[PDB]
């Protein structure tokens, strides 16, 4: 409840960015989704 | 300006109207004088809402019911 109504709180300045939890953070980085197997005997 | 203001009322908000005959504003007589506190006051009685309505002292918090059985000691915020 924003600290406020528990405790005493300081004044704090949050530059605390949130740019890295965003969609084009969290997934726009590449995993393996297929793997494909061109053999010579199998 | 006669007499050491030296009684035990000075500095409280009644002025006591007083017969002296000596030096000292205590050796006068006892005079005449010219919600409640001690009925254990709630706060919203004592005015102080404000300072009630969520009790969080410290990094401590009590849920309780507040303003209206919430009593402040002889209507004295500490």
């Amino acid at each position: 409840t924003s600290d406020e109504s528990m405790i005493e709180t300081r004044c704090v300045l949050n530059s605390h960015s949130t740019a890295e939890t965003t969609l084009d953070s969290f997934f726009s980085r590449a995993g393996l989704v297929g793997e494909i197997d061109l053999p010579l005997e199998g | 300006s006669h007499e050491n203001s030296n009684s035990a009322t000075e500095g409280s908000t009644i002025n006591y109207t007083t017969i002296n005959y000596y030096k000292d504003s205590y050796a006068a007589t006892a005079g005449k004088q010219s919600a409640a506190p001690l009925k254990s006051p709630s706060a919203e009685a004592c005015g102080y809402s404000d300072r009630v309505a969520q009790l969080t002292i410290g990094n401590s918090t009590i849920t309780t019911q507040a303003a209206a059985n919430i009593i402040v000691g002889y209507g004295e915020w500490p």
